Parts: C-alpha cells; sequence; structure tokens
C-alpha cells in the first residue's frame, strides 16, 4: 500500500523501549484516511519497521 | 519465541527419492565398470543423477 | 528469576540481565566497577549481533 514510506536498512539508537524483545526503528508513516460518500475507514493508516530479538 | 531459536535443518540427503517416481520416467545416462563392481547411472524426470548397482532398487 | 545471558572469552564476559529497578542494578553495578571508556574497536561480532546471527 504505497501510502507507505519505503526502506528497511539503517542504524538505530534507543529513545524509549517497552518490549525487551523488539527494536522498532520508527513509526515510518501515518495518515488518517477519511474515505468518501461510498464508505468510511476514517482510521489512521500507518507503517512501521522493527527488528525483533534473537 | 520459535524464530529466536534460529534453527534450520538443511537438505542434502536422498528424498527417499526414486521410490517416489515411476520407472519408465527414469533415463539411463551412463554406466561405470571396474574392480569396485559395475554400477549404472540414471536420470530422474526432475533431472537429478543417481548411481545404482546389482542387488539395489 | 534474575539475569538473562552469559557469554565469555577467557578475557572478558559480556553478560545480559534484568534487575528490580534503579537500585539493585545500582547495587550490582557498584559491586563491580565504574570506568571511563574511550577508543572502542568495532568487530565482526557486533555485526553478528546486528545480524541476529549470534543468538542474544
Amino acid at each position: 500500500v504505497e501510502m507507505l514510506t519505503s526502506d528497511a536498512t539503517i542504524e538505530e539508537f534507543p529513545e524509549a523501549q517497552v518490549s525487551p524483545f523488539f527494536k522498532n526503528i520508527d513509526l515510518q508513516t501515518a495518515k488518517q484516511v477519511g474515505g468518501a460518500q461510498v464508505g468510511v475507514p476514517i482510521l489512521v493508516e500507518f507503517k512501521i519497521t522493527m527488528t525483533s530479538n534473537y | 519465541d520459535e524464530l529466536g531459536p534460529v534453527n534450520a535443518n538443511p537438505v542434502a540427503a536422498c528424498n527417499e527419492p526414486l521410490c517416489s517416481f515411476d520407472l519408465d520416467q527414469l533415463k539411463l545416462v551412463a554406466v561405470v565398470t571396474g574392480d569396485a563392481s559395475p554400477v549404472a547411472m540414471v536420470e530422474d524426470p526432475a533431472g537429478r543423477g543417481h548411481i545404482v548397482r546389482r542387488n539395489t532398487r | 528469576v534474575w539475569v538473562k545471558t552469559f557469554s565469555e572469552n577467557n578475557n572478558a564476559v559480556s553478560i545480559d540481565g534484568s534487575a528490580v529497578s534503579h537500585d539493585e542494578v545500582a547495587e550490582f553495578m557498584r559491586g563491580l566497577n565504574g570506568v571511563v571508556w574511550t577508543p572502542k574497536g568495532m568487530g565482526r561480532l557486533v555485526d553478528r549481533r546486528r545480524d541476529s546471527k549470534t543468538a542474544r
């Protein structure tokens, strides 16, 4: 869904953390898609890339 | 929890292969003969080579 | 219930752990040492950690 920013290769420094098993790189993008008279989503489409642990 | 145990068990063996394919599909490539007894060489419909000899299947 | 991983090389140990708070990790870190580290060398084990290729 080329709503999305691209990429999947970088070098990461931690700001905050909650899962000791997950290193999320960043919320790569997010756009609230409203829809039209034919129907809704209204939600916030988004994209994330994350290197796990192991 | 199953990927983080990064585990692979590679393929290199026989699949037990030719006993899963029909005999008229197999093609004789070559034959070797010497002191180690005569051995035939045969080709799969999947294009693998095999080596088989008297008493084998 | 503790600390997680231990891995040595007969000169240094690179451990991996978990503690109760800013206190027991402070007790543990005090029980050892405290150092101003300077010129670090990058080695192929670091990237094997970035690769996930050495399980940690």
